[PDB]
């Protein structure tokens, strides 16, 4: 706003750490395939 | 008891009985679920020695029971009968008798739909029962007529209940209910109810002419004779898209109802919402042969198809987007009605998605009875209309049945069908994209990992629905246990933050319908009087 | 009004609306509707609010008015400038915060 | 309240647990013999032949996916 | 000496929707060019050998 | 043959149910009665003879 | 006649006054319809192999 | 008035149905006869006997079920004017339901006429059927409706006006029009060159024309009933709603079979 | 050609058209990954940070600046989708001037295929009945299921159309590596075109119901080149 910390900064302090776990929770709700196709003997396990 | 529960022509009290035979057949087409699924699990004659006209058999079981017995009436005639006379303050329904011979000729199907996978070995069609796989020469017995005439009976039952709803909200509204004032599940009942009259006259016009051309010698659909087999499609598909957009859009009524009330914010441009649930309504007559891609229509016509479904793609974006609208800024409490609603949004936004993949009729050609169109509907019909049936009942039951559950059971109840059916049907579009087709008993033994996983997935999504039994059984046993000893959430509507506990014990539900202010199981004569509105 | 509303507008119809509360039923609920706006409001309305709420006789709504200010406002910077604008009024009305009344 | 958050991804957690198990021994109960091209040993003809006539070139044609 | 404080859901939402946008844009786009153009270039280096050994 | 008033007066003064209420209305529901259940309780002992599969003795 | 109002008059299970537990009815009722399946499969198939 | 006079009464216009046991049964003996025909048709039972009683069985419980409706609509006398309005658009989403499916019939017909099959000789209608033609008893039995209506529409606004040999002498004669109407229909169907099995053309042109057949004589017992109820003085000036029931159902069954008669006779053949 | 386990994408090019088809997904599904993302991104954010929200704003209901951008926007994206859907749909039809021709008439539970264009200078057109081997009599390498024991071989580098029909039950022949799908009804004759760019073996299998051997009903294509085709249908 006019006085205080700048809205880019004191809202970038509150999204920012969100980016990271949104790509956490989406890379393991779309990526479990992955995890199970590691273990299997497809991948010469 | 007898009059109250056999003749008992009052909307409340058929509701719990629909309800009831909601609960038997899914239970019934979930235990056909998992006899598919682990019989599908790995390559080689499982569980069921050969015999691939019983998977057929189970399949066609599965499909027609848990759609025609346990979606549609635990939406449309359950939820519709319960609460339509209750949001519009009609004392209740318009035909009474109407909606109880809807109720009583379901199970006459149910049975005979049971007894039609007794008899000569058995109806194996798949629930799109086609011709010339279902006439006497390449399919002889008595039991595709009584998987049919179950058809016919519970084409009766949602017919008789179309045109019950549709008089009752159109005459018996309350004293101050305008034209657009309704609360939009109201509006979804009623568009459904049209669509129901409209569509499946078609339906049942459809598999009576093959009906009586297996038995009376004529001759739609046998072709050495005259007839040709894809006019059974046109006259199938003109159904059976209109049957899941009703089968759909009381989800969406349930799901924006519980997230204006579970987020304290009306939701986003209620008379917009409702204008594109109605042209979605009025525009699903159009598109009704984008299931025949393949069969050999013109590609002039293909393109016609291929563009419609698109702008049928477009209303449903736009409620999708109103529902985000509608839970930003808000207060959400996160209960068990508020979690399935939110993983509704998810879960059916990814069904979509894959859809409109799948609606190019340019891209048709490489997903058509393929394990790709069985991830994409039991995306939106499973997680769709289930999760709305879900956050109806965790939502609902409590007002209804006057019995408060349990809360951490309801949350690992949600969390394991969440998991557990998301680990099934996600390698559905593995399976179809690398090529494997539909209703096969087992496969060619390359794709045998993700049917492994898909099989492993089912059993929590097994022991979820085992789970909400004893949830049922918890809630009727221990209900006014649960309002006491603090194992419940009692209000769903908080209080605000400047409000005292002193001042909300005055005003103590903050509703927008009428549901919420009648007192735990309602009366029997609710509203002696109008309920007024301005 | 479904036309947008000034802020000019807005301190005048709130402050109107904060002179008219006899009752507590009252004070809370145009609060909670004067708090739940888009905007936080300019202390020329809280002052008010305050007052409105020492008529009625009672403290913790002139508690949580500051509460829901803190939940308000974006920063604490903003708070602080805010909070020493409200000073004397909150001297001799005597009502406590939260911070130092319930210390952790 | 008050660490029901850790009741619940308990459940979760055992409900994984219990449908793992009960899923293993309905498992156990399915069939004695397997399809014979189930073992490695026929896998590694089975896609000897494949590279006799260079099919999926480009991508995966390798089918072993057996202990 | 305070300054009227006002719009912050809609500050919030237009920057929101554009981080939403370029997000979606970046996993997309890692999506089209990564493995589309492995593929697409898998095929076209095995289409280049094949037509140069059947010279 | 204007019999309407009196049977008007007849049929709201009575406890008995509806289908009950008139005077000739013994004649119309107990053959009713007998018919109905022969007719609904008779396919559930052919429906075992064709779970068996055995068809009938015709011709 | 109106029929009289409670918690438990509104469904057509009796819950309180019984003389068996509830358990009994509510665990059957979904025993037959989780069941009604498998003696399908057990009628199809001693019809046409073996079991 | 007094309120103590006034609170004795339904306190809204809606009808407040007391629990009557003609859903169970109709539901019964409509399960009883689709078991009972899916069961004669592949001769697992002997004749047709069960299928005659189970048709009859249905038959008797839905006109005790229309018993049980004109006595709670004309003795009990509880339709007023909502609950008329309520019944009037429900029987016109049913009629709406209806010609639905004879639009689905004539979808059948239309596709397979239009593009006409390799195996029909490529042209419609097929090769060595002789087809009816539309002029000698078609345009009877389709000047016989139109005839009909005007008739049943005098007798309507007579029966508003107030005379009552005039409004009974309409309604005696579209009786025996129509009926007249049904059995010269079945002197068509009784020496036709073709028949139901004889191909396509036979199949839809039967089922089109039969299932107006049924429908005429499902409106032929409604009027008969009609006609019951005007003699015995039920039918009021204001107040025949199920008459102004029928006589919606016989002008749209007029039109559908004006549709049906034209695509059916005169372009298809 | 042929599945393998644990894949996760298309069966591989051979034909003009199924290169176009996985072409045409994968724009679809870049255009399509935005919108979940920004779906998934919306939903993250507003429950993980109106949850601890202790007010919410109930005089927000409408505002027709974005109602109208969220549904313009939806619009342009599924224009911007279906501009190359056309261009395929209305090239996948075109079959002008093909070289040889084929029937692949499907019965209860097995193919028969039939080459009639007269090269074969013994004079007749050649047939040949296309069963499963039945999954006994495997012998040390055959795939399961999708073998078959007289497969049908086409040339490369030709356009071949080949009509498709059936004598029962609707079929249908359905090869997903040359991207060839087309229901076999019983009354009508269907054609499709294809161009297959490299010698190998494809599999596909039938994908529609046929009854109780629906599974045991394989399509096998081997291409080899014209000199050993044209040796392969004159000897045969
Ligand atoms: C074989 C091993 C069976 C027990 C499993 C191991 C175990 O003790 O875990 C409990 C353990 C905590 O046990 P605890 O806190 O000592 O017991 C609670 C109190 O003692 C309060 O418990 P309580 O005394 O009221 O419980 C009575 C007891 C009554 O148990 C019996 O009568 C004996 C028979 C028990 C086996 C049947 O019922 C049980 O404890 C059932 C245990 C399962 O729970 C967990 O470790 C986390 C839950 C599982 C996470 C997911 C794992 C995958
Ligand atoms: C109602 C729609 C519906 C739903 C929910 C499901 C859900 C499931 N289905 Fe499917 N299925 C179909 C309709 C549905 N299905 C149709 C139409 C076909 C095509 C058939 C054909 O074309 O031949 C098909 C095909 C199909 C296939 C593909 C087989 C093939 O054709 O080759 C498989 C394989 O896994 C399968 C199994 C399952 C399993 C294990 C579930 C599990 O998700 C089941 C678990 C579900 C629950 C646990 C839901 C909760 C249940 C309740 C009873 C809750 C009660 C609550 C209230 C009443 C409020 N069915
Ligand atoms: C519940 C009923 C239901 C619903 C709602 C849907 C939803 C959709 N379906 Fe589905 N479908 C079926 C029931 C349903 N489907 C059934 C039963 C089958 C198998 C039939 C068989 O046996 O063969 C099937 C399979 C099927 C086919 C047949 C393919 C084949 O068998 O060959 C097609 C063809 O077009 C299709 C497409 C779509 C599309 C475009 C939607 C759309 O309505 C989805 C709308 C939602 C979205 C579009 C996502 C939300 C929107 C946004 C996030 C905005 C941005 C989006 C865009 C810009 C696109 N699905
Ligand atoms: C207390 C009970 C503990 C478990 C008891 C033993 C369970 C068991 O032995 O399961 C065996 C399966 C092997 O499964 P399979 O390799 O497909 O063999 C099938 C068996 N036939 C038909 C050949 C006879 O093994 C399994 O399927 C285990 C499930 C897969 C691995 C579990 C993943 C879950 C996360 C850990
Ligand atoms: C989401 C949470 C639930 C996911 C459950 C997936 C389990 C699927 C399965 O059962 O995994 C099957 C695989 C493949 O084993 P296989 O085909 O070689 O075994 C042949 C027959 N035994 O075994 C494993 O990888 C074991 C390790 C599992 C790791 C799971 C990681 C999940 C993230
Ligand atoms: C076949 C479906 C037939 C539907 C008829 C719709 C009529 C609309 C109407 O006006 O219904 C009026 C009545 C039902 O009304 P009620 O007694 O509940 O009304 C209470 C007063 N308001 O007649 C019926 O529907 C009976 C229809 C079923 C008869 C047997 C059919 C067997 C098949
Ligand atoms: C994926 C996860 C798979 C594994 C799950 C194992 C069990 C975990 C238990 C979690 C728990 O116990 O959640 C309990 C906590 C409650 O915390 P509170 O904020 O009320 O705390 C207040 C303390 N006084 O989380 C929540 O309800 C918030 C998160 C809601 C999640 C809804 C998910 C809906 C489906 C997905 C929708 C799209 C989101 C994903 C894509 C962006
Ligand atoms: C609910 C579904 C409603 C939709 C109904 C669709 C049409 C079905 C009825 C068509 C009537 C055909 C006809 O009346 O056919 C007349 C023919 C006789 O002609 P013929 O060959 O002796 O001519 C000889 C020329 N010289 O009877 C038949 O041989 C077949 C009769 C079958 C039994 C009647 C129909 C059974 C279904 C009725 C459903 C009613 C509800
Ligand atoms: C199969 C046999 C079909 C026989 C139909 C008999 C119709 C007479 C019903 C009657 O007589 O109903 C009389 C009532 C009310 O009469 P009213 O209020 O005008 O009298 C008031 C005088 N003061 O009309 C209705 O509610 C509408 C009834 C419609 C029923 C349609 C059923 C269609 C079934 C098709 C299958
Ligand atoms: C969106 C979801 C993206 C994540 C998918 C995880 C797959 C992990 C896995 O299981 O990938 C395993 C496969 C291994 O297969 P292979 O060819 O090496 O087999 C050889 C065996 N000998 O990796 C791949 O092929 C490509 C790498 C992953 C590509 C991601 C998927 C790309 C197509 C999208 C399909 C989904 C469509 C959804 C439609 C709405
Ligand atoms: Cu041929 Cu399936
Ligand atoms: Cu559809
Ligand atoms: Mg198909």
């Amino acid at each position: 706003g006019r006085i205080g910390e700048s809205w880019v900064i004191t809202e970038g302090r509150r999204l920012i750490p969100e980016i990271f776990q949104w790509s956490a929770v989406l890379s393991v709700c779309l990526g479990w395939p992955g995890a199970v196709y590691f273990f299997s003997k497809a991948r010469k396990a | 008891m007898v009059q109250r529960w056999l003749y008992s022509t009052n909307a409340k009290d058929i509701a719990v009985l629909y309800f009831m035979l909601a609960i038997f057949s899914g239970m019934a087409g979930t235990a056909m679920s998992l006899i598919i699924r682990l019989e599908l699990a790995a390559p080689g004659s499982q569980y069921l020695h050969g015999n691939s006209q019983l998977f057929n058999v189970l399949v066609v079981g599965h499909a027609v029971l848990m759609i025609f017995f346990l979606v549609m009436p635990a939406l449309i005639g359950g939820f519709g009968n319960y609460l339509l006379p209750l949001m519009i303050g009609a004392t209740d329904t318009a035909f009474p008798r109407i909606n109880n011979i809807a109720f009583w000729v379901l199970p006459m199907g149910l049975v005979c739909l049971v007894t039609s996978t007794l008899v000569e070995s058995g109806a194996g069609t798949g629930w799109t029962v086609y011709p010339p796989l279902s006439s006497i020469q390449a399919h002889s017995g008595p039991s595709v007529d009584l998987a049919i005439f179950a058809l016919h009976l519970t084409s009766i039952s949602s017919l008789l209940g179309a045109i019950n709803f549709i008089v009752t909200t159109l005459n018996m509204r309350t004293n101050g209910m305008t034209m657009h004032k309704l609360p939009l599940f109201v509006w979804s009942i009623f568009i459904t109810a049209f669509l129901l009259l409209l569509s499946l006259p078609v339906l049942s016009a459809g598999i009576t002419m093959l009906l009586l051309d297996r038995n009376f010698n004529t001759s739609f659909f046998e072709v050495s004779g005259g007839g040709d087999p894809i006019l059974y499609e046109h006259l199938f598909w003109f159904f059976g898209h209109p049957e899941v957009y009703i089968l759909i859009i009381p989800g969406f009524g349930i799901i924006s109802h519980v997230v204006s009330t579970y987020s304290k914010k009306p939701v986003f441009g209620e008379i917009s919402m409702v204008y594109a649930m109605a042209s979605i309504g009025l525009l699903g007559f159009l598109v009704w042969s984008h299931h025949m891609y393949i069969v050999g229509l013109d590609a002039d016509t293909r393109a016609y198809f291929t563009s419609a479904t698109m702008i049928i793609a477009i209303p449903t974006g736009i409620k999708i987007f109103s529902w985000l609208a509608t839970i930003h800024g808000g207060s959400i409490r996160l209960a068990t009605p508020m979690l399935y609603a939110i993983a509704f949004l998810f879960l059916f936004t990814m069904g979509g998605l894959t859809g409109v993949a799948l609606a190019n009729a340019s891209l048709d050609v490489a997903f058509h009875d393929t394990y790709y169109v069985v991830g994409h509907f039991h995306y939106v019909l499973s997680m769709g209309a289930i999760f709305s049936l879900f956050a109806g009942y965790y939502y609902w039951s409590p007002q209804i049945l006057g019995l408060n559950y349990n809360e951490k059971l309801a949350q690992i109840q949600f969390w394991l069908i969440f998991i557990g059916a998301n680990v099934i049907f996600f390698p559905m579009h593995f399976l179809g994209i690398n090529g494997m087709p539909r209703r096969i008993p087992d496969y060619p033994d390359a794709f045998a990992g993700w049917n492994y996983v898909a099989s492993i997935g089912s059993f929590i999504a097994t022991l979820s629905l085992f789970l909400f039994i004893y949830i049922l059984y918890d809630q009727l046993v221990n209900g006014l246990n649960n309002k006491v000893n603090n194992k419940s959430v009692i209000y769903n509507k908080a209080p605000d933050f400047v409000e005292s506990n002193t001042i909300f014990n005055l005003n103590t539900v903050k509703s927008s319908s009428i549901e919420f202010l009648l007192t735990s199981p309602p009366a029997v004569h609710s509203f002696n009087t109008p309920a007024v509105q301005s | 009004a479904h036309d947008e509303e000034t802020f000019e507008e807005f301190t005048a119809r709130y402050e109107k609306e904060f002179d008219e509360a006899y009752d507590l039923f009252e004070v809370q609920r145009v609060l909670n509707n004067c708090f739940s706006y888009d905007l936080v409001p300019a202390p020329a309305v809280i002052e008010k609010a305050l007052r409105a709420a020492r008529r009625v006789n009672d403290l913790p709504t002139a508690i949580r008015v500051f509460e829901a200010l803190k939940y308000k406002v974006e920063n604490e910077d903003q708070y602080k400038a805010y909070l020493d604008e409200l000073k004397d009024v909150r001297q001799e009305l005597g009502v406590p915060l939260k911070e130092e009344l319930f210390p952790s | 309240g008050k660490g029901d958050v850790a009741f619940i991804t308990k459940g979760v957690f055992l409900g994984l647990g219990i449908s793992f198990g009960l899923f293993g021994l309905v498992r156990l109960l399915a069939n004695p013999e397997t399809p014979k091209t189930m073992n490695r040993e026929w896998q590694l003809k089975s896609d000897e032949y494949l590279k006799s006539k260079n099919a999926n070139p480009w991508g995966g044609y390798s089918q072993v996916q057996s202990k | 000496t305070i300054a009227p404080i006002t719009g912050t859901i809609k500050r919030r939402v237009i920057m929101d929707i554009v981080l939403g946008f370029s997000l979606g844009g970046v996993m997309a786009s890692y999506w089209w060019w990564g493995f589309h153009m492995d593929k697409i270039n898998k095929r076209e280096k095995f289409y280049a050998e094949l037509a140069e050994r059947k010279k | 043959a204007n019999k309407v008033i009196q049977l008007q007066k007849i049929f709201q003064s009575s406890t008995k149910p509806l289908w009950w209420r008139h005077p000739r209305s013994a004649l119309y529901l107990y053959p009713f009665y007998a018919i109905f259940a022969v007719a609904v309780v008779t396919p559930l002992l052919y429906i075992p003879n064709a779970i068996r599969g055995i068809k009938a003795k015709k011709a | 006649v109106h029929f009289k109002d409670g918690v438990y008059e509104n469904i057509p299970f009796k819950v309180k006054g019984r003389k068996t537990p509830y358990a009994l009815s509510h665990f059957g009722f979904f025993a037959i319809g989780f069941a009604v399946p498998f003696v399908a499969c057990y009628v199809q198939l001693k019809k046409s192999g073996a079991f | 008035m007094t309120h103590l006079e006034r609170s004795r009464h339904q306190q809204h216009p809606f009808h407040m149905v007391m629990p009557s046991p003609w859903p169970i049964v109709v539901s019964f003996a409509l399960l009883s006869l689709a078991l009972s025909t899916a069961l004669t048709m592949h001769g697992y039972i002997g004749n047709m006997n069960m299928v005659y009683l189970a048709l009859f069985v249905l038959l008797t419980s839905s006109i005790l079920w229309f018993r049980d409706i004109v006595a709670e609509a004309t003795y009990l006398g509880d339709h007023t004017m909502a609950v008329r309005k309520g019944i009037n658009l429900g029987f016109l989403m049913f009629v709406l339901s209806e010609v639905l499916i004879f639009a689905g019939l004539f979808w059948a017909y239309f596709h397979s006429a239009m593009s006409p099959d390799v195996t029909l000789g490529a042209c419609w209608p097929p090769v060595g059927i002789e087809a009816v033609q539309p002029t000698e008893l078609p345009l009877l039995n389709t000047i016989i409706l139109l005839s009909s209506g005007a008739t049943v529409t005098y007798s309507h606004h007579a029966l508003i006006a107030g005379n009552r040999n005039k409004a009974l002498s309409g309604l005696l004669i579209t009786f025996w029009l129509i009926v007249i109407f049904v059995t010269c229909q079945y002197i068509e169907y009784t020496n036709a060159a073709f028949t139901i099995s004889d191909g396509v053309y036979g199949s839809v042109f039967y089922a089109g024309t039969g299932l107006h057949f049924l429908h005429m004589v499902m409106l032929a017992a409604m009027l008969g009933v009609n006609y019951w109820r005007m003699r015995n003085y039920h039918l009021t000036a204001g107040h025949h709603v199920g008459y102004e029931t029928t006589i919606i159902y016989t002008h749209v069954l007029d039109v559908i079979w004006l549709f049906l008669y034209v695509v059916f006779y005169w372009w298809g053949v | 050609d042929v599945p393998t386990p644990y894949a996760c994408y298309f069966q591989d090019s051979a034909t003009p058209n199924q290169e176009g088809i996985l072409e045409l997904h994968d724009n679809i599904m870049f255009y399509l990954l935005v919108i979940l993302g920004l779906v998934s991104w919306m939903l993250y954010t507003i429950v993980m940070t109106y949850s601890k929200n202790p007010i919410a704003y109930k005089y927000i209901k409408h505002g027709q600046t974005i109602e109208v951008i969220w549904t313009i926007f939806p619009a342009v994206i599924l224009l911007i989708i279906a501009f190359p859907s056309f261009i395929l749909l209305y090239l996948c039809d075109e079959v002008i001037s093909p070289a040889m021709t084929i029937k692949a008439i499907g019965y209860q539970w097995y193919w028969k295929y039939e080459y009639s264009d007269f090269i074969n200078d013994s004079g007749e057109t050649v047939e040949f009945e296309s069963y499963v081997i039945p999954d006994e009599l495997l012998e040390e390498g055959q795939l399961r299921l999708l073998d078959t024991d007289t497969s049908m071989v086409v040339p490369v580098d030709t356009h071949i159309r080949f009509v498709v029909t059936a004598a029962d039950v609707i079929h249908d022949f359905a090869i997903p590596s040359l991207g060839i799908k087309v229901d076999a009804t019983p009354g009508r004759l269907n054609q499709v075109s294809a161009l297959i760019q490299r010698e190998g073996v494809f599999y596909g299998a039938c994908s529609e119901l046929c009854g109780t051997g629906h599974a045991n009903m394989p399509i096998k294509i081997e291409a080899v080149s014209l000199p050993k085709f044209l040796e392969w249908l004159n000897e045969q």
